[PDB]
């Protein structure tokens, strides 16, 4: 069971904000 | 910065945390001579005339180590062009991955490689992740291998998953079997990757086989044409949906195993009854072998009329599959939250091989 603040980031994430 | 390298069975996918797309991929293959008395990737598929290739990870687990040093020195030194003593590095493994399989992975980057921390992830949770999702059941059907990874908050379900050792690379074997047959000849490197190509530009799956046989009988509708680069037209029909037919039908090659449809059903089946809803609605598919036009609504049709007639389920294919691992690992390295999940060297040095569990 993953901590909550990680699971947070991951399903929130904003795939932009990957480099090119 | 950090590394992410996706060990793949048939190519690595490599290159730098927070990157949108890995900067390296190469065929995970090491090549040798022999008749009349080392090299890897391209190069070894390359001028491969005087070599026999090896997978040294031929259905997602690394078997060969000395081998596995070969492409991850490559990987390092010649593809990224990074020393491995400055970057974190993160690992991708296969579901089922043994225990001591990855203890070695782990010696091998700090002993060797002497990486300053790294961490090691199922590759089917990372293209979890890659969706913006920590539950889901994901179908990876990469070059090697294909398995159903059930994922519950994060954590894959290891009694649930299903491997099914045919992927991408039976395929291509495949059509260029059926092609042979036709009369059509395929002897050296591209051909066989010409064949490959013509996988990958042409082939798709038809949303109900008999229907689709019916169709490519009856009219030229389906019929399409591929040049050779020196004068010879390919051209095929049913050949297109037959050749991924064979992930649902794996008798196609004469594997005895169920279906791609029927083992994310069994997958499902296998996890508590109480999170099956939520896998269901959350189907994710990975892998190049999932690219084939029409997978998603086949699975969508097949899954239904396996499951509860008032199921609903949904069958998520992301355009970027194809890399989604990778990604996967590219976002979860770049987390804020991710940064105290490093192995470090001196963890590694305080406690040895037996961390990464
Ligand atoms: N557009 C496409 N259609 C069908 N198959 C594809 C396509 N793109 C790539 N593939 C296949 O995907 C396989 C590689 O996918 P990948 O997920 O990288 O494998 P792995 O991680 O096992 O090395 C190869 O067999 C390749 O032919
Ligand atoms: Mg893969």
């Amino acid at each position: 069971k993953v901590a909550e603040n990680l699971k947070s980031q991951l399903e929130g994430f904003d795939k932009s904000k990957l480099k090119n | 910065t950090a590394l992410v390298c996706d060990n793949g069975s048939g190519l690595v996918k490599a290159g730098f945390a927070g990157d949108d797309a890995p900067r390296a991929v190469f065929p995970s293959i090491v090549g040798r001579p022999r008749h009349q008395g080392s090299y890897v990737g391209d190069e070894a598929q390359s001028k491969r005339g005087i070599l026999t290739l090896k997978y040294p990870i031929e259905h997602g687990i690394i078997t060969n180590w000395d081998d596995m040093e070969k492409i991850w020195h490559h990987t390092f030194y010649n593809e990224l062009r990074v020393a491995p003593e400055e970057h974190p590095t993160l690992l991708t493994e296969a579901p089922l991955n043994p225990k001591a399989n990855r203890e070695k992975m782990t010696q091998i980057m700090f002993e060797t490689f002497n990486v300053p921390a790294m961490y090691v992830a199922i590759q089917a949770v990372l293209s979890l992740y890659a969706s913006g999702r920590t539950t889901g059941i994901v179908l990876d059907s990469g070059d090697g291998v294909t398995h159903n990874v059930p994922i519950y908050e994060g954590y894959a379900l290891p009694h649930a998953i299903m491997r099914l050792d045919l992927a991408g690379r039976d395929l291509t074997d495949y059509l260029m079997k059926i092609l042979t047959e036709r009369g059509y000849s395929f002897v050296t490197t591209a051909e066989r990757e010409i064949v490959r190509d013509i996988k990958e530009k042409l082939c798709y799956v038809a949303l109900d086989f008999e229907n689709e046989m019916a169709t490519a009988a009856s009219s030229s509708s389906l019929e399409k044409s591929y040049e050779l680069p020196d004068g010879q037209v390919i051209t095929i029909g049913n050949e297109r949906f037959r050749c991924p037919e064979t992930l649902f039908q794996p008798s196609f090659i004469g594997m005895e195993s169920a279906g791609i449809h029927e083992t994310t059903y069994n997958s499902i089946m296998k996890c508590d009854i109480d999170i099956r809803k939520d896998l269901y609605a959350n189907n994710v598919m990975s892998g190049g072998t999932t690219m084939y036009p029409g997978i998603a609504d086949r699975m969508q049709k097949e899954i239904t009329a396996l499951a509860p007639s008032t199921m609903k389920i949904k069958i998520i294919a992301p355009p970027e599959r194809k890399y989604s691992v990778w990604i996967g690992g590219s976002i979860l390295a770049s987390l804020s939250t991710f940064q105290q999940m490093w192995i470090t060297k001196q963890e590694y040095d305080e406690a040895g091989p037996s961390i990464v569990h």
